[PDB]
């Protein structure tokens, strides 16, 4: 499933704000003829990966590490995506895209009243290139400058980021008082491969809800998706979702901050192999929060270069100069391991000021 | 090809369970077949037990000595709350904690969910027959010669016909068994035995594929092991006034 | 492959009525009591019932609508007793007063209680033959229906005059929201196989010995039992199957 | 009526947020060839089952016990649904769904101005499984983790939860000033079995109103629907509607609480048998409020287990720890009956604190 | 028994006249029938072992509704022979007393461990009384006798014998309980809903 | 079918006596065949040994040890006066006490009357 | 398997790894490689057999 549509040579500006990621998928190195498709009903539950408030005019990272992921719409220990990583050793992507092999989609949704109005920039970078993720988080670069970025305007008078399910019962709710159940069942049984409207979500459009969604790529060198958690700190595989709310004014023409959103995810694009029994080392889902980000050893000079080619990171009192003094301090620390964390570049101490942080770093 | 051995049994083509839902030799990364429904009027879905039904899992070891009395011996298999079938990764409790209802197949005339394999290695200096009863009630009997292999599908304890203290009306009327009350149990005894002065013990193991179990209502995965209090089965199956 | 179904045969039907009543009609063409005035029926015209425990066919009023009776067979143990050891058993009742009410509860034979005692759950259909001998100056007007929930609830049934049609016959099928009740317990609020007799009027002479007796035969027809009860694996022995040696002097 | 549409194998994510409840209906044990259809005009009045305010971010139970139900849109003693239970002994469902045999639909509606915006999660569990109902009420589990949950976004700029009737007169209101009566009559006489738009509710859509609706299942072991009220406390049959309003912010970006909704219901999917006269024990419709919930004796360890596998129910000061101390106290009481009520686990006293409540319970 | 098996006819097969002149007759006929196992030790060379037939509880209940019966019998004898087994056995059917020997089979369990037998009903009276029987009857008994013991010193002798017995086709005669009274159980009654 | 045994011999079809007068497996109530005459010129009658010729009777037990010398060992079978072949009922002496003369068969070239079976059970050692 | 009745068994272990072409002297951490695992289930032997076979 989850096809590979061929675009045109030139992208039409009325649909896309960036060029296309590629004109063909990138299915080398992935061993697609290897597993066995395993469609159980547990795969059809989505996962509430992120829920909460998100600051306006700042890129927010959502580390989308599906092996150790937590579900905020469920109180249990495992969920629909992480139990798939408990049961099997090998997960094999079905198809691919312009970034890498792709294993799922995400969905951003936000129920807003009509008195606020803004827009959302979103992109999901594979994690083979985490520099482009981290440079966007630190305010050094914007999301509009990398291919694959979409813009969706949640306001509104606008029916964009919204979820409408219409329950999967065999009755279809044919005796409903004062209105029609739109797109539920006993309208159309639209296939997962096809992409159509039912017939009733063509004149409704409150229940049609043009979604804010992308895909979940992994990385373009692995053959399958065997998770070890020591190897993926050295060569990361799982992607990172980048979200940026831009304008968001109120009816008093006052710029808002910290809007509420929530992100759903599913992984319905994989094949399985090597079913495992009574194992000891498990992928250890962290309770109640998240994963963080891993910056490996060979990514340091790429993060270092992007601060240096930024005129705003040198002047004091700005947000980029805070991260850059926190970045130079962590490089002068003592690391027994071969990677640092984004949280280490947020909860660190401070010195004075920029140049002496670099002279002490070329000696260490 | 030339060694003195005492191995050989029924050659499982002659056994009567399914041989496609419980495959004799599945291919290395393939998935097993979906089992048959009890009746055409129940709800149906895609199976979530396909990869799990290709794996005989180590459950328990029983010792096969010279019997003294004539009594049976009950082996209780509760796949819902048992810290041997819930380890990490792909364990057997995973279909029983994603679902609300569960059932089996009615190919023999009664519902019969989980299957157990008893394979017996023996030296040539011991011989005998193990007798395995399908449930607590006077159900079907499987005879296991020493040095042979057999598979025994098991009745759930709910559907054995006996009137117990719990005994809900949906137990005799519905084939759907709310998943936490789905324990199965078999009885065994040694029915024939002869030996020499060389061996006396003859330990065997019980393998536990979850063949022809079905499920109905797909929830989101519940927590694996209840590490709080183990008194919960007494507040579940006794029900004081 | 299914375990095989075994059959046992019973041979010549104990307590069978082989000389029936002459006032009970055998065919529907020889019955017109609904037409003129004798039977006022709210459940239809009587249909022909063939049962082995009564020699000749008879027309019966359907107090409930006939159905198929789903029998769930998922647990261990199932049996079709099915008119075996079945009989029409009579009892005498006096006719009630005009305000009161008479509930006839069904009965069954000893040999039906033994074989059905090997199981836990059952359902069955029921038949009734009501006979009121009306001597001369009888002006009784009766009412028969099936009870539903409590003491006062009235359903659709038949009203009849015993002076002109002395024998009436009824057909009571199994109607319950649970198939296969427990034998010794039953569901609370069930109908079962009970019928209700009620006196409407007493327009009789002074010479008739009132509270006039009513005779009701009851037969417990097609029985399907479920749930094998005795988990006894031990072996038994009687002297008839043994080798008895000749005693040596 | 009220058909049984067959879905696809994999549910399309643009319509459904959960997997399908089943791929076929579950019509065993129900005796469909038994009654007689009885279509009187009183059946075409819906019943206002719930009306009032409902708290945000908390699952609200609506016990949908149709034998004893009250109508808030009518002042009389009986109503359209409960008089059907007065007149007859046996009610027989026509068709079934993935949960059970189904007897009707519900409809949630809410007239909101454009300055507030949220979403609604709703599901209606059969009551054969009341544990999944009660675990969601107590905050132990969410609605997104069980099959059959729908999500509808009432805001809004959105035309979702709304009722438009357009009166059933034979004139059709053909002389109407300044606008067309949409979907009333003298447009189309759309059948109850078919599911179409008239021709005028295809370009209107203010009067089309994509509804928030599901179905009313009963239970998968009963043969018909004979109500006794003693047996249904031991083995419950009637369902429970679970409603959860999620986000609901205002134009000041302030999270609301306690929104107003109201719920309609109908039962137009049944057959009748055994018409009853001058009865004494009636199904006793309770005046002016509701039914409550019955938790039978064999459901205690299922409620007990779900508190134990919840890390939030053990820490003090939270909402789940209040219910769990109220749950352990009621189990240590004296019950002459074989069931407890949800109101007993709300209006109970308090002790100290968790562990001593369980040690005193294993002795009783 | 699931699969067919070859059996030695210890008596010649016949038709078994069943007299049906009195009131009451029934063909039980492999209903509630099972092969029931028991263990015996092999006797000494001089002594003798008589296996008496057995039958299930549910066969004793239904046949307990009658007075007279006859049936056929089947036996499956299994002697597990480990290594140094040189047993030579002898099986036949007893006739009148303790010493009488008839035509039967002799076999070596080391090379054919399982033997099976077929014992039909042979009696000068059809339909004996169940609890009494005829004096001097054969019934369904078999006789096991040890001929030789050419085994090692290591074999644990008096080697055990397992004998399954099944009581096949049963025809009962004579209706026993003259009970005309009526019985009632709560399952067939009308149970009214209790009023508050 | 799978046990370690050391049994197996000549499969008596290959033996040379009669196989109809000495049947290998007679039916349960049938009678054996009448044997052949030594010559066609002797007197003949109906056989009175038909039911008796369907029964191997326990005669004597011999012990089979490691031999020391090379000598033979004679086993004398006198069916006329021997208190093992005359018990009660159907014994073997009964044709020898209803008759004046007796003979055997000459299928090998000399008269050869009574037949003896020696079946041997053994452990594999 | 039971070695008394089938003494010789043979196996086929193909290359399965999430990286093709590991370094020869290093390998990937967590790889399978070409290892197999032998485990004893039961020991129903005589007293005369010299065990640990």
């Amino acid at each position: 499933s989850l096809p590979e549509n061929a675009p045109n040579a030139v992208s039409n500006p009325q649909q896309f704000i960036t060029p296309a990621t590629a004109l063909s998928a990138e299915e080398y190195n992935v061993h697609e003829a290897l597993g066995e498709t395993e469609e159980l009903e547990l795969d059809e539950f989505p996962v509430l990966v992120f829920k909460g408030n998100v600051p306006v005019d700042s890129v927010t990272s959502i580390p989308l590490d599906l092996a150790t992921i937590y579900d905020f719409a469920w109180d249990g220990e495992q969920n629909a995506i992480s139990q798939k990583f408990q049961r099997f050793a090998h997960l094999i992507p079905k198809s691919a895209g312009g970034f890498g092999p792709v294993i799922g989609n995400y969905t951003i949704t936000a129920n807003l009243p009509t008195g606020v109005a803004g827009r959302i920039l979103h992109n999901c970078l594979p994690g083979d290139c985490v520099d482009l993720a981290v440079s966007r988080i630190f305010g050094l670069k914007s999301l509009l400058g990398v291919a694959g970025t979409a813009v969706s305007a949640i306001g509104g008078p606008l029916l964009n980021g919204l979820v409408n399910t219409a329950a999967p019962i065999l009755s279809g709710a044919a005796h409903a008082i004062g209105g029609n159940v739109v797109g539920g069942l006993a309208d159309a049984v639209i296939d997962i491969g096809s992409n159509l409207l039912t017939p009733k979500e063509k004149e409704q459009p409150s229940a049609n809800s043009s979604a804010i969604s992308g895909d979940i790529p992994i990385s373009r060198f692995v053959e399958m998706l065997k998770y070890v958690k020591e190897n993926y700190q050295d060569n990361p595989v799982f992607p990172t979702l980048l979200v940026e709310p831009q304008n968001f004014i109120s009816n008093a023409m006052t710029a808002l901050k910290t809007i509420p959103i929530e992100v759903f995810a599913n992984m319905r694009n994989v094949k399985v192999e090597r079913n495992l029994f009574d194992r000891t080392v498990v992928p250890t889902v962290k309770e109640a929060t998240l994963a963080d980000i891993v910056i490996p050893n060979h990514m340091y000079g790429y993060i270092l270069r992007d601060f240096l080619q930024n005129k705003r990171a040198f002047q004091s009192g700005t947000k980029q100069n805070v991260y850059f003094q926190q970045f130079l301090t962590v490089l002068s620390q003592r690391n027994i391991r071969t990677h640092i964390t984004l949280n280490d570049i947020t909860s660190c101490s401070i010195d004075s000021e920029s140049i002496a942080n670099k002279i002490e770093r070329v000696k260490h | 090809d030339n060694e003195v051995t005492a191995e050989g049994g029924k050659l499982v083509q002659e056994l009567v369970y399914d041989h496609s839902a419980i495959p004799v030799a599945p291919v290395v990364e393939t998935q097993a077949e979906q089992p048959e429904v009890p009746v055409s009027l129940v709800a149906t879905r895609k199976n979530d037990t396909g990869h799990l039904a290709t794996k005989w899992y180590d459950f328990a070891k029983i010792s096969l000595s010279n019997p003294a009395n004539m009594n049976w011996t009950t082996l209780t298999i509760d796949p819902y709350n048992n810290v041997t079938l819930s380890r990490d990764g792909e364990s057997m409790v995973l279909p029983w904690r994603r679902n609300v209802w569960t059932t089996g197949s009615k190919s023999i005339g009664y519902i019969r969910t989980m299957v157990a394999q008893i394979n017996i290695p023996r030296p040539p200096q011991i011989s005998g027959v193990l007798e395995v009863k399908d449930s607590i009630n006077n159900s079907s009997i499987s005879l296991v010669e020493f040095g042979g292999k057999v598979e025994i599908p098991i009745i759930p304890k709910v559907m054995n016909g006996l009137a117990t203290t719990a005994s809900l009306p949906r137990h005799r009327l519905n084939p759907w068994m709310r998943t936490a009350e789905s324990k199965v149990e078999l009885q065994y005894r040694i029915i024939a035995f002869n030996r020499t002065s060389d061996i006396a013990d003859l330990n065997v193991s019980v393998l536990l594929r979850p063949g022809d179990s079905q499920f109905q209502l797909p929830m989101k995965p519940d927590n694996n092991v209840d590490t709080r209090h183990f008194e919960l089965v007494e507040a579940l199956m006794y029900h004081y006034d | 492959m299914q375990n095989p179904t075994q059959t046992m045969h019973i041979y010549d039907m104990p307590l069978r009525v082989i000389a029936g009543l002459s006032t009970l009609a055998k065919t529907t063409e020889e019955d017109d009591n609904t037409s003129t005035g004798i039977v006022v029926s709210e459940v239809g015209e009587p249909q022909v019932v063939n049962h082995p425990a009564w020699i000749d066919p008879f027309v019966a009023y359907q107090l409930r609508a006939p159905r198929k009776n789903i029998t769930p067979d998922f647990i261990f143990g199932r049996a079709d007793i099915g008119n075996a050891f079945s009989a029409f058993l009579p009892r005498r009742f006096s006719a009630p007063a005009v305000g009161t009410r008479l509930v006839v509860d069904p009965v069954f034979t000893y040999q039906q209680r033994t074989v059905l005692g090997l199981y836990n759950y059952f359902h069955a259909d029921f038949y009734y033959i009501v006979h009121v001998p009306a001597p001369l100056g009888t002006g009784i007007y009766l009412k028969i229906y099936a009870p539903e929930f409590d003491t006062t609830t009235v359903t659709r049934g038949i009203r009849f005059k015993p002076s002109a049609s002395p024998t009436i016959a009824l057909s009571v099928p199994w109607s319950n929201d649970l198939s296969t009740v427990e034998t010794s317990v039953g569901r609370v609020g069930q109908s079962g196989g009970s019928i209700v007799i009620e006196t409407i009027e007493d327009n009789s002479n002074e010479t008739v010995n009132t509270p006039l007796s009513i005779t009701v035969w009851c037969c417990m027809a097609n029985i399907k039992a479920t749930g094998y009860r005795h988990a006894d694996t031990s072996a038994y022995n009687e002297k008839g199957m043994n080798f008895i040696p000749v005693p040596v002097p």
